[PDB]
């Protein structure tokens, strides 16, 4: 029903900066729930940021801060001050409302998603 | 169609009172208008007042207040009361009916229906 | 006598409708400064959703199920459906209901109404997911009462907001019912306004901006002193204690010993009101729904709406007391509506008896003058131009109200010819009565007088009377060709409606 398509990856220093865009390919209807999920070598992959469409976020930070375009169906997540145990592949996930409206962290309720970059 | 016939009149002298009343039988009395008229020896006939089917009253000149017309809707009377006689009024006078007309209302031809008339006579 | 009476009924009129316009205004006015002070993302109440249709439009369901999910309330529990279905037609809108929200349906084979316990744990066991509940066709007072059982299971439920199955919901109106509910401790339910979005008829031009009016004038005179009288039907929002308290009462409904089953979304609020609870309507929720477009149809509506209002005004009579001095407004606008409704047909009849044509054009005059006045009221709040066609509602009034109210009073104590009786009948014996009046008046005035300044002045206002009317539908016709009409919302609906 929906797509989601990421961008922005490379290799970079521990000293700089990046921005990723995640695209949506379907309807969002306001009441979904969109986390970035990030896999390390030898380990599960672990939450690090979500916020609703309508509004609110959630972090973990301070250090990455949610923003979303909400007219384009697009959503971004720009990392600052990057460490070099920070590096992993970014995914892009959506959950959603059908089956129940409470709010989980857990991976496997998360239903749509995307591809891996970096 | 309706038939005007009239009562009343007599002489009297100046400063008295004086009643003369018009029964008309027809359909529908309520909707035709009335008006009195005078017709002197020397002149002509002239339009002296009249109601319309509203309860509006309609005076000539020099008998506006000397005058007082009124007009009964279940005995389909109407009524011409006589205030301050005066000679000059010495005529006859003619109950007209008129259910359709324009605006001209104080003339003769105006009115289609006409009665037989009554002579009223004022002495000094 | 005639000129005293129209003189009065203006003055009283136009009194009542500047005061309920000012009411209106200042309780607009008090609901701005409360939401200037919301903090931004507002979620402290938790509220559940209730839905209760039955043989609904699939495709309106599906709207209105989507309008919901588009809300950008984040503090809600959980949605529940309720239709008074257990048969293969109504499965049709439990499967518009899985497309929309999950896959979980239950089909109980007992109504809770009708059980020895009522608690929604006999059929309910997750309070997290979605529920859809199937029960045998009893009635919508049933199907609301299973909601407000699943709702109460939940002890984080504070509050919980009734939308019909036909209703499209923005984004914003979920918050918009449910923010006055925290701003007051006594404050327990709250009315939201409903806007008709079909307007392709002149029948629905009509019952929209009437509906408009009544939501901005009228709910808003009593939401000022908290006496609101009926809350909206569609978008409407209730505090979960005092629907625990009072569901009993509402389900266990006697008048003179036989169950009523009509007159939905009023003896709740009465019920209310009895508890000495203030109720107040916001403007800022805006609710979509649909109108019915046949003279039959609408008739019938409004006769069961007037049966429901003559039950329900004795009780709010004695228990308009119980507020002190709150109260004596709702109780001055019931006598008001009782001395219109009598008022108007002793006019009406005076001028059937008398049938002077002076006083039929005054009538028409002053009537003609109301109307303009109200609806340049209506186009200066609204910002719309369309607003103007609220003249055409005195028609439409006095050709299905009052026959709808004798009906809801003859009927109201005491084979298809029969049942065919009590619908319709009255109606037709009221317009055949009003057309020989009408013949009656224009026969015995059949005469023509020029030289009389009254009878032009009839003549000439009847004359620029039926002028302004051929006016007005002449532009509303060039409108309908130009579908200037209809709504902004409109335009969608027809058009994901060809593309389905
Ligand atoms: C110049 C610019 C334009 C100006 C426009 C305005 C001025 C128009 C012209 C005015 C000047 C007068 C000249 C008019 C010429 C045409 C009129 C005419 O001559 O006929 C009048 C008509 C005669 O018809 P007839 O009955 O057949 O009698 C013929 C007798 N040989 O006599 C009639 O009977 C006609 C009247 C019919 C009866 C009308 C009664 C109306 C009563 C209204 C009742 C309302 C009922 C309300 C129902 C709801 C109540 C709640
Ligand atoms: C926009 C508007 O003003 N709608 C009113 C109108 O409904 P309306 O004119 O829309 O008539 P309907 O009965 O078709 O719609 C009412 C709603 O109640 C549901 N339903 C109907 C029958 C039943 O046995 N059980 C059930 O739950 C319908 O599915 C529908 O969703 O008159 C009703 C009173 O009768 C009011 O409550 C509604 O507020
Ligand atoms: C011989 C036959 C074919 C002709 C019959 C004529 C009547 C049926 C028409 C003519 C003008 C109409 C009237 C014009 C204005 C009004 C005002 C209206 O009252 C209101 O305005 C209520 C306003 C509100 O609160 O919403 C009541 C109907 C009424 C009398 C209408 C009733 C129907 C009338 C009398
Ligand atoms: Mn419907
Ligand atoms: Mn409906």
């Amino acid at each position: 029903q929906v797509q989601l398509v990421e961008s922005g990856g490379g290799l970079v220093q521990a000293g700089g900066s990046l921005r990723l865009a995640c695209a949506a390919s379907g309807r969002i209807f306001s009441s979904d729930t969109l986390a970035w999920f990030r896999r390390a070598p030898g380990k599960e992959r672990e939450f690090v940021a979500a916020s609703r469409w309508s509004g609110g976020g959630t972090d973990y930070k301070g250090r990455f801060t949610f923003s979303r375009d909400n007219t384009r169906n697009t959503m971004c997540l720009e990392m600052n001050s990057l460490k070099p145990e920070d590096t992993a592949v970014y995914y892009c996930a959506l959950r959603t409302a059908r089956d129940s409206y409470y709010y989980t962290r857990n991976p496997t309720g998360y239903d749509y998603w995307g591809q891996g970059t970096q | 169609q309706v038939q005007l016939v009239e009562s009343g009149g007599g002489l009297v002298q100046a400063g008295g009172s004086l009643k003369v009343s018009c029964a008309a039988s027809g359909r529908a009395f309520k909707t035709y208008r009335m008006a009195w008229f005078r017709q002197a020896p020397g002149k002509e006939r002239e339009f002296v007042s009249g109601i319309s089917a509203l309860e509006t009253t309609y005076y000539a000149d020099s008998v506006k207040g000397r005058f007082t017309i009124s007009r009964d809707n279940t005995k389909n009377t109407v009524s011409l009361q006589m205030d301050s006689l005066k000679p000059e009024d010495t005529a006859v006078y003619y109950c007209a009916a008129r259910r359709y007309g324009g605006t001209d209302y104080t003339t003769t031809g105006s009115y289609d229906y006409w009665g037989q008339g009554t002579q009223v006579t004022v002495s000094s | 006598s005639a000129v005293w009476g129209i003189s009065v009924y203006g003055v009283f009129v136009l009194g009542f409708y500047i005061a309920q316009i000012v009411f209106s205004e200042f309780n607009r006015m008090r609901l701005s400064d409360w939401i200037s002070l919301r903090p931004d993302n507002w979620n402290a109440t938790r509220v559940a959703v209730i839905i209760a249709g039955y043989r609904e439009d699939p495709f309106m369901f599906k709207k209105c199920l989507e309008s919901v999910r588009d809300s950008e309330y984040g503090n809600v529990a959980r949605l529940i459906c309720v239709i008074d279905g257990d048969e293969e037609e109504d499965l049709k809108m439990a499967e518009i209901y899985k497309q929309v929200y999950n896959d979980n349906v239950k089909k109980p084979g007992v109504v809770l109404c009708e059980s020895e316990n009522k608690n929604g744990s006999t059929i309910d066991s997750d309070v997290s997911k979605n529920i859809c509940i199937l029960q045998p066709h009893r009635g919508k007072r049933e199907s609301l009462y299973t909601g407000f059982q699943l709702a109460s299971m939940d002890p984080s439920v504070h509050a919980v907001v009734l939308i019909d199955s036909d209703t499209v919901l923005e984004k914003n109106a979920i918050l918009e019912v449910v923010y006055p509910l925290s701003c007051d401790p006594n404050i327990k339910a709250v009315a939201g306004e409903c806007k008709i979005w079909n307007t392709d008829t002149i029948l629905s031009m009509l019952v929209s901006w009437r509906y408009f009016s009544a939501f901005n004038v009228e709910r808003g005179a009593q939401s000022l002193w908290k006496t609101v009288q009926c809350v909206g039907g569609p978008l409407g929002a209730y505090t979960i204690d005092i629907i625990n308290e009072i569901k009993d009462p509402w389900i266990t409904q006697t008048f003179l010993g036989n169950k009523c089953t009509y007159g939905d979304n009023r003896r709740l609020t009465n019920e209310v009101l009895m508890r000495g609870k203030k109720i107040v309507y916001t403007p800022f929720a805006v609710g979509w729904s649909d109108s019915p477009t046949n003279v039959m149809r609408y008739i019938v509506q409004q006769t069961r709406w007037s049966k429901s209002w003559c039950r329900e005004i004795w009780y709010t009579l004695g228990s308009a007391w119980k507020h002190g001095f709150s109260g004596i407004y709702l109780a001055f606008e019931c006598m008001y509506q009782i001395m219109y409704f009598f008022l108007v047909m002793y006019l009406f009849s005076y001028i059937a008896i008398k049938a002077d044509i002076r006083a039929q054009t005054a009538t028409v005059l002053v009537s003609t003058l109301v109307t303009i006045i109200k609806s340049s009221y209506l186009a200066l709040r609204a910002k719309n131009l369309k607003a103007f066609y609220f003249v055409l509602y005195t028609y439409v009034y006095f050709f299905c109200m009052i026959p709808a109210r004798i009906t809801a009073m003859f009927t109201m104590f005491d084979a298809r010819v029969w049942l065919w009786a009590k619908q319709f009948l009255i109606t037709y014996m009221w317009w055949a009565g009003v057309l020989a009046a009408g013949v009656y008046s224009i026969v015995d005035n059949w005469y023509f007088d020029w030289a009389d300044i009254q009878y032009r002045f009839a003549l000439v206002g009847i004359c620029s009377y039926l002028v302004f009317v051929s006016i007005v539908l002449v532009i509303y016709l060039i409108g309908k060709i130009t579908t200037w009409n209809y709504t902004p919302l409109q335009k969608e609906l027809i058009e994901e409606r060809y593309l389905h």
